[PDB]
């Protein structure tokens, strides 16, 4: 999860990572704020 | 050679197989699809490129969260969602996706374009 | 030099046209990477690891978003012109007596190479990164390009498609014709190209009665030599060895990048599912973490080398610019900037990672040793004293009172001496001091 | 120490391309491409000017009249070899 | 060390290309004396310089 | 393992001096193209610039 | 025959579209002059 902290300390608001490739860009740069581009994200997991 | 089994590469890794069926497999590590991720600030929308690959494969994996209304579109850099063929044409653009095509935000799906650049003046 | 008064000029009495070819570079291949595939090539036990290694990858992914975009920005900026330079259209084939057809894109679906750039590409092995379906077409097994879905890492397509870079070169071809005579650059004339020609021969020194003589002599030495490039591209060529070394370095990227994943870093093996079979923990997890310090110290390296290529790149691409702007869009002054010998023409055309061009020279084959004066003066009581002006004045002979003539500087041709080709001057003592004889200019009467 | 450790160490000083009389034959044909022309448009014919005319050439082009230049020969050689003599005594720190 | 045999053969091959581009670009700086007519000078004074 | 700690060391060591003689050799081929470009434009001519 | 070329500009007729009465411009700005030895140069 991707968590935001207030200067009191309480969590106001999250990005759930795997939920789609916005969240996963999000939470790759540690941030809530992107700039606009075009961005290469992990890529689509395979597994046995 | 059939009967030695294995057949490996340079770099002693496995590369082909003979069954006992008697077919021959080529063996190939474990592969993942590239993604990447049209983002518009201004809008706080989003879009997705699947570089390289049709978009059947990438219809076909989805169902192997939100990515497994416009149908995916084939480009010449790979299957795209999110976005409408225009036959729109630039001569600028903020979101370059190469080959010279580039994205339309929606002003508040994205739209994909042409870059054309054309000679101010010609003199015969 | 000669003892005797005035001096010795060693003036050009026959001449072919020369070709120097130059290649440069104006980008590299723009390569991404997926931190967390290339280091655990997706299993689970490797990932739980790295996630104390979270802040590395994401410093890795973002270095290489900051390069490919300032490489992005430059091949922009060299190809906005464009939008801005006046073009005329050319003759298909042959202008005037010029044959102009092995740079002309011919004229299904449009063509988008000339003649030459065919027989250049064409000599260049270059893998295909399949930008459209690449994927789908290594699923069809049957090395570097297939790689990339392995290990982890992708070539991105470029900003501009083969029909712009074509637009590109177009552009320029049309932006060669045009006057000589004017200051500004404010101003476009259609003058064909064969008179855009002959006014550049006349600019260096090749007076206007041997041109008219010549007119098919000089349209024929020059179709020889656009005609011989064709079968030029060679071993021995420094710009096409050139060309080949830069599709080298790309190659050599990424070879470099795959075989790193072969390395065991003084592991049991260089393979995560072989570790995870012989081993437990808490050996296993010492033996993955080798792997996996090794790996993030190999891509650190990988990021600078791209960093330092992507920067020497823009620096080539500004040069690229400069050369366009001075040796094919208009006619250098410069010794050696563009090309050898005299200058008087150069084209562009596309290449593997940038810009090939021909610088076309004028060259003298053979020389007369000419006896000159430094100025003529006559003998009235103030003197009148005359130089010539972009020639010499010199006496009509290939080996007192003497018939001084006039020729231009880079063809022997004595003419005689006006108020054309001659201006007044302050006195000089070098000077030969005329009593018979006397040209138009030094005439009292 | 560096050089003796080469045979230690396991590398190697390759020799340059060119020896030392390649240099100075480049350096010569430097030296003998100054004198020359200054009215001339190309680059195609090659005038044998003595050097000092070549030298008066060029001061002449930079606006200093023919009057100036033959009242001062003289003057403008000795100062030229002033300016010479000084760079043997110049590499230093500073 | 035979378990590292590429890695040694890559250090090698690289340097070598190095040498090897630093030769052509020496060799094309003095390539002008064939091409470069000269005049020779007097040994001392030239005129009075 | 003590051997193995000095192979990899020195490896790592000198795949870092290629990668320096590589940028030394680029930077030094630049340098002689702007060394032509001075012989041209200031040994063989007079400069207006 | 005597014959003159233009100094830094153009020998242009005085239109924006036989015996014909030619004029001088400067190549930066359209303004028709008359032709005179401030403005021409003698030629082959
Ligand atoms: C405004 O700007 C836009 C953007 O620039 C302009 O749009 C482009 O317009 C051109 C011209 O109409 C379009 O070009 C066509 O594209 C077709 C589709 O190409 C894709 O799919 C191919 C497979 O089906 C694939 O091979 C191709 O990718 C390869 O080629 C491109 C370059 O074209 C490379 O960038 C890729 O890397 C890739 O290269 C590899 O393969 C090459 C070919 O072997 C190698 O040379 C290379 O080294 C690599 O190994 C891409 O993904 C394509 O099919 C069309 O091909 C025809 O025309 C070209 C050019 O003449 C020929 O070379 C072909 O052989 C083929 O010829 C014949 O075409 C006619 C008509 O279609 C057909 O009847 C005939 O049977 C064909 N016969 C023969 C001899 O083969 C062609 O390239 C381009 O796609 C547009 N881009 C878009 C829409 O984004 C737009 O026009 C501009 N508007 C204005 C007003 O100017
Ligand atoms: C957008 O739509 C146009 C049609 O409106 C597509 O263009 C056609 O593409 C086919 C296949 O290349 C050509 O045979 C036709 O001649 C094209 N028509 C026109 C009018 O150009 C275009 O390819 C679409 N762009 C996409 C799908 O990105
Ligand atoms: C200029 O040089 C060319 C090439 O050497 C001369 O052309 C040749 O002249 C000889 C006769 O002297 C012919 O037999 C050849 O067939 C010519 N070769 C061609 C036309 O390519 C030309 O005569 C020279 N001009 C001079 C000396 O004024
Ligand atoms: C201009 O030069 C081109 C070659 O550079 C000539 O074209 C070639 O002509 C031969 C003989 O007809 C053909 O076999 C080739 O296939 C042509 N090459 C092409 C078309 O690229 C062309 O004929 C010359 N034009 C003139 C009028 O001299
Ligand atoms: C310069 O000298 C040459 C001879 O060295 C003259 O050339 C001859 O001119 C006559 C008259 O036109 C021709 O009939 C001859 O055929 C020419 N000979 C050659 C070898 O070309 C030339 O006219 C002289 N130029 C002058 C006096 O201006
Ligand atoms: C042309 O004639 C003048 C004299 O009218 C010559 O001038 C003399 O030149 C010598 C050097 O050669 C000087 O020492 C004298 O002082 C000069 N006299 C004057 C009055 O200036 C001149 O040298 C002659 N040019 C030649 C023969 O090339
Ligand atoms: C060139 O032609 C223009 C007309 O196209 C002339 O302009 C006119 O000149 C008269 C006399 O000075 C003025 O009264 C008019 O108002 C001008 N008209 C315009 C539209 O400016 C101009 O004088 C001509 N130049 C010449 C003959 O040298
Ligand atoms: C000048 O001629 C061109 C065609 O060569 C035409 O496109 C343009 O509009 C013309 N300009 C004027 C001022 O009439």
């Amino acid at each position: 999860y991707l968590l935001n902290f207030d200067v009191e300390g309480y969590i106001t608001k999250a990005v759930d990572c795997g939920y789609d490739d916005l969240a996963q860009l999000q939470c790759s740069y540690q941030s809530f704020d992107v700039e606009t581009g075009v961005y290469s994200v992990s890529s689509f997991e395979a597994s046995p | 050679l059939r009967n030695q089994r294995f057949v490996y590469d340079t770099f002693d890794n496995l590369v082909g197989y003979h069954s006992y069926n008697g077919n021959y497999y080529c063996v190939r590590p474990c592969v993942s699809v590239p993604v990447s991720v049209i983002y518009d600030k201004v809008s706080n929308s989003h879009a997705t490129l699947f570089g390289s690959v049709a978009c059947s494969h990438v219809t076909t994996m989805m169902s192997q969260r939100m990515t497994k209304t416009p149908g995916p579109l084939q480009t010449v850099v790979g299957c795209a969602m999110g976005f409408i063929n225009t036959s729109m044409v630039v001569d600028e653009c903020q979101l370059p996706l190469g080959q010279s095509l580039c994205a339309i935000p929606p002003n508040p799906v994205f739209q994909i374009a042409t870059l054309n650049f054309t000679s101010p003046l010609t003199l015969a | 030099p000669i003892n005797s008064t005035g001096f010795v000029v060693a003036v050009p009495t026959n001449f072919t046209f020369g070709v120097t070819q130059e290649y440069i570079e104006t980008t590299i291949q723009k390569i991404t990477v997926d931190c967390k595939q290339y280091v655990c090539n997706g299993f689970k036990k490797c990932e739980e690891l790295l996630t104390e290694y979270g802040q590395f990858c994401s410093k890795i992914n973002q270095a290489l978003h900051g390069a490919n975009l300032r490489q992005d920005e430059s091949i922009a900026n060299l190809f906005s012109s464009i939008k801005t330079q006046n073009t005329q259209p050319l003759q298909a084939g042959l202008n005037g007596d010029f044959n102009l057809t092995m740079l002309q894109i011919p004229q299904g679906e449009r063509k988008y190479r000339s003649a030459i750039e065919d027989l250049l590409f064409n000599k260049v092995t270059i893998a295909d990164p399949g930008y459209m379906q690449g994927y789908d077409e290594c699923m069809q097994q049957g090395d570097l390009i297939c790689a990339q879905y392995v290990a982890g890492y992708k070539v991105l397509p470029p900003l501009y498609d083969p029909y712009m870079e074509a637009a590109y070169t177009s552009s320029l071809l049309g932006s060669i014709a045009g006057a000589s005579w004017t200051a500004g650059l404010s101003s476009f004339a259609a003058i064909p190209f064969a008179q855009s020609i002959f006014y550049r021969l006349n600019g260096v020194g090749i007076t206007q009665q041997v041109l008219s003589e010549n007119q098919k002599i000089i349209a024929n030495k020059f179709n020889q030599a656009l005609g011989a490039m064709q079968t030029g591209f060679t071993t021995t060529n420094l710009a096409f060895n050139k060309v080949q070394d830069a599709v080298n370095a790309n190659a050599m990227a990424l070879s470099k990048l795959a075989a790193e994943l072969s390395n065991t870093f003084g592991a049991i093996s260089s393979s995560i599912s072989d570790i995870l079979a012989r081993l437990d923990p808490p050996e296993q997890e010492a033996q993955i973490d080798r792997l996996i310090n090794g790996r993030l110290t190999s891509l650190n390296a990988f990021v600078a080398q791209q960093l330092v290529r992507t920067e020497a790149a823009a620096r080539s691409a500004q040069l690229a610019q400069d050369k366009v702007n001075e040796c094919v869009k208009s006619q250098s002054k410069r010794n050696g900037f563009c090309g050898t010998g005299t200058h008087i023409v150069s084209f562009a055309i596309n290449a593997p990672n940038g810009l090939y061009f021909f610088h076309v020279g004028y060259q003298p084959t053979s020389h007369v040793n000419a006896t000159a004066a430094y100025g003529l003066c006559n003998t009235e009581n103030p003197p009148k004293c005359i130089a010539p002006i972009g020639g010499y004045f010199v006496l009509n002979q290939t080996t007192s009172e003497q018939q001084w003539y006039y020729t231009g500087s880079s063809f022997f041709h004595p003419e005689p001496i006006t108020e054309v080709n001659s201006k007044y001057v302050s006195m000089d003592v070098k000077f030969e001091n005329l009593t018979n004889k006397l040209p138009p200019p030094l005439l009292s009467n």
